């Protein structure tokens, strides 16, 4: 029978009562009958859950670290987070799990971290993907009244993996199929609420079940998720790679892992970091790291067939320069630096999710009877911050040597070249309004200074956003000299140490400093 | 008699 | 009975262990009850599922290219793809299999180029059409909860063709429902990654599923799929058809099999090339060859009763006078050069999905207040391109010999005169420019001259893109020098050589270089 089941699973004390009372109710019926199925059945579910057994967590940060960093490259954050949770899970036993979310655009390394962490911590690992998933049943389950009754996929992955302490990843928190007909985003209200979870309710089981020891790590490419769910998860922002950490990431575990899955052997095949930074720099224009292994892959599966079907060469060295003969022609192209100081003409900084680029921001100013003409598809916001330069420039037309009648003399266009492209935001102001000080002077703009900011009326300079990106796309061209806000110098800590080294960072104040570093005659 | 869930 | 169907048909651990789990679940029912048709539905689902049964993937690359070119012509990078993936399987037992996503203009053969890799690879043939679908459930399915439940129609479709190595081919995944009451595009999600394949969890059949070695190909016209399914696939881009290998499609795969449909003998129908090539220059108009194709089928259904209701003559001979005498009025007409040296008029080179075409851009310049109108169903971009053409013109008007002060005294209406076509795009700027030179000056734009470029208001000349369909256009319209940008000599590279040898190619880095070279006289 099942008395030695239920007493050999030492239980908690309300689960142990109603099991046992369900196994005293089952044995006065008749074997053959329904009522024997749904009770033999409901007591099978009770004794294949893990009610107290777990798996030991580990203890030594150096080797977890080893681990963190044998599988993936770069992301420090959640490794500090994972090494936090494995020194205070090492002072004490029966931590509250820690409920996780990570936030980020395709590829940085959501899904396939959450296993590293499960080799790290010495969990086991369990995954549900809840993409697309409508059916509250799927959390919670059925009542036991209805024919085939589960307690949904959460007690179901339980009872698979054997433990108390599994690493649950929950991929897609963002693409729940929300509908007045399906809405199983808050029904994980209960499931991952941070002083609730000791008593989690399920519907099949009937008993409070403990899930507070359940390390909740969920992913996620947005901040869509609903606010009364959003709370309850620490959430943490993956940013997207740069180049050096491409390089890193694909000379460390994209080319021994694309070279195992096409069988390449020892002198076989040699792709360079210049093959490698080729594709970075002109094939590839995303923020994750999969189409460089589909760009490397596609290099040694090339490199398969014309081995095969050759068979008089056996070794091929892409150098970046025959790469041009195995992807094809060149796709995309990054802004570079002007080679001579212009007039009207300053380089500004832009930020996008695949990284940062550089504007050029150009201005014409014809006698004309002042028309003003702003091209380029504008966003609202960069032509109100036009307007703010205009009137910094007006406002201080007689110490800059401009004749203060060019309103009505003189007609401004302004222009940014890729006007297929759209673009929004306060920043580049004082790129605009140096421009505007500029060709209204004769004062050429020196080609070597890239520039970001947003203007106030007064002069100042506001903080911006995204200094890391930005200074990555003024070394990868070649601008010596950044003018960043004052305020933006706490990002400067953040920056690595050949950014810093090679690039001459001011931070600015007030536009008379911008207009004094970035004009080859001083203004004043 | 014995109930069951549609969809 | 049942235990030797599941000894029998060989799972993994964890499929066994649920499956003999559920037998001993149902060994205490009763034979007529609703939990056992629930168990033994969950059992034979569970038995019809394929574990380990595979495909023995073809080897040979000399003879899947000669399947490959049996099948369609051209296509040179999906067909190089797939002999990689034979050269790659040729090495390796087992691999993870291509996930692939085929974009292009309809009618370029990407349906039926999944058949054709299916039999040119030995891997059996899936199709599941995701055309219009809205419910999440046919790709996992329900729990067996519910009354009549099944899983998925992937896990229906591996369970019917029996093996564990298919070619799904995923039609029309770009026009799935997506809003809050249906998006089966985030449940491909899971399916369509290629590191959890190896655990597909579904509804009904709540094991892991291993999905890492079926090939994934699907078909989409459009880039408008979510960017985490765009970056799970592998994007092959078709484009449209020239017309030398319209001509070669037609002749090789176009016309037999229209002539196998058609019961036509050896000696009944004769179509050459100038029926064809008047066929696609004056009634198709399009990307793909399905047009070309009703062409042809309407010229052999004709050729059919031609010879049902005269019986006399019992040859009939189509070429290129008498395609009117069965097709009719031509249908379409394509953009020519001019003839004369013009004032005001530029031709720019415009592209479409449908092709490239001749662009013509008109200006005049009468003396008035400096009113600027713009009409010809022009975007917005388009309108901004021309305003910094004028700008560049303004700025440089003592070089070039204007008065200028036409700001204020003149007039200038810059015109495309398709009309009722919108159009936009920066492309057109640099002939924006040339246009009002001319139209300032009385220095007429050469008629053999095309051009394409950005414009900006330095003066120089940007990248653009799509070259190829529009030095076709200009090929096809009798220019005989066109103006690219610079940075484009890269696309100079995937030229054809007669487009390339008739063509006189310059390459400009900035405008005066364009005034030098389209212009009658010096400016
Ligand atoms: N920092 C990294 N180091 C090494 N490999 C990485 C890194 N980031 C991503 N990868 C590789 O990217 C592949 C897929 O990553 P993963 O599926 O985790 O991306 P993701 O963030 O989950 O994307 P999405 O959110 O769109 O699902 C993995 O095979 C992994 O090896
Ligand atoms: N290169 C080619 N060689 C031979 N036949 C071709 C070729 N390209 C297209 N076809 C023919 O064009 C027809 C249409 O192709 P198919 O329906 O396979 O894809 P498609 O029309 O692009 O798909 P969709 O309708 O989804 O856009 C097919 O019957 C095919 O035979
Ligand atoms: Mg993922
Ligand atoms: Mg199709």
């Amino acid at each position: 029978a099942l008395k030695r089941k239920i007493e050999a699973a030492k239980m908690p004390k309300d689960a142990r009562e109603k099991t046992e009372a369900e196994l005293q109710k089952l044995k006065m019926m008749s074997p053959m009958s329904a009522e024997a199925t749904v009770v033999r059945g409901y007591i099978d579910w009770m004794l294949q859950v893990p009610w107290n057994s777990r798996s030991k967590v580990k203890k030594d940060l150096v080797k977890a670290q080893e681990v963190l960093d044998t599988d993936h490259y770069g992301l420090e954050r959640v490794k500090d987070r994972i090494l936090e949770y494995l020194a205070v899970q090492s002072r004490v036993s029966k931590i509250k799990g820690p409920i996780l979310c990570l936030v980020g655009p395709p590829g940085v390394g959501k899904t396939s971290l959450g296993q590293s962490i499960a080799k790290a911590t010495g969990r086991q690992y369990v995954r549900m993907a809840l993409g697309g998933v409508r059916d509250e049943a799927e959390i919670r389950g059925h009542r036991r009244t209805y024919i085939g009754s589960m307690p949904g996929k959460l007690i179901q992955k339980m009872a698979k993996v054997g433990v108390k302490n599994p690493l649950f990843l929950l991929d897609q928190i963002d693409k729940m199929a929300s509908d007045m007909r399906g809405d199983p985003a808050s029904a994980l209200l209960e499931v991952l609420d941070p002083e609730q979870n000791v008593a989690f309710n399920d519907h099949y089981l009937e008993v409070d079940y403990d899930l507070s020891d359940v390390m909740f790590v969920a992913t996620s490419n947005s901040m869509n998720i609903p606010a009364p769910l959003l709370d309850r998860m620490e959430v943490i922002r993956l940013s997207g790679y740069t180049e050096d950490e491409k390089l890193n990431i694909a000379k460390q575990h994209l080319l021994p892992k694309q070279f195992e899955r096409n069988a390449i052997k020892k002198g076989e095949l040699t792709i360079d970091d210049s093959a490698i930074m080729s594709i970075i720099r002109y094939y590839t224009r995303e923020a994750g790291v999969r189409s460089l292994e589909r760009e490397i892959s596609k290099l040694c599966r090339k490199a398969v067939k014309n081995l095969l079907m050759d068979k008089t060469v056996k070794h091929i060295e892409i150098n970046g320069d025959n790469l041009k003969d195995f992807l094809g022609v060149q796709k995309v192209d990054y802004g570079r630096a002007d080679t001579e100081n212009r007039v009207g003409q300053v380089t500004g900084l832009a930020w996008t999710e695949v990284g940062g680029d550089l504007l050029t921001i150009e201005t014409a100013c014809v006698p004309g009877k002042g028309k003003l003409t702003y091209t380029g598809s504008l966003g609202e916001v960069m032509q109100e911050s036009i307007q703010a330069a205009l009137t910094v420039v007006r406002a201080r037309a007689d110490k800059l040597g401009i004749n203060p009648d060019f309103y009505e003399k003189r007609d401004i266009h302004v222009h940014v070249p890729e006007g297929a492209t759209p673009k929004d935001g306060p920043s580049a102001g004082i790129a605009m309004c140096t421009a505007l000080v500029s060709c209204l002077t004769g004062n050429p703009v020196r080609a070597d200074v890239a520039m970001t900011g947003e203007i106030t009326l007064r002069g100042l300079v506001l903080p911006i956003g995204g200094l890391k990106e930005k200074l990555l796309a003024a070394h990868r061209g070649g601008i010596k000299v950044v003018l960043i806000p004052d305020d933006n110098k706490r990002d400067l800590e953040e920056i690595p140490d050949n950014v810093i080294a090679d690039l001459e960072i001011h931070p600015v104040k007030r536009i008379d400093d911008v207009l004094a570093i970035a004009l080859e005659h001083p203004a004043f | 008699a014995a109930a069951a869930a549609a969809a």
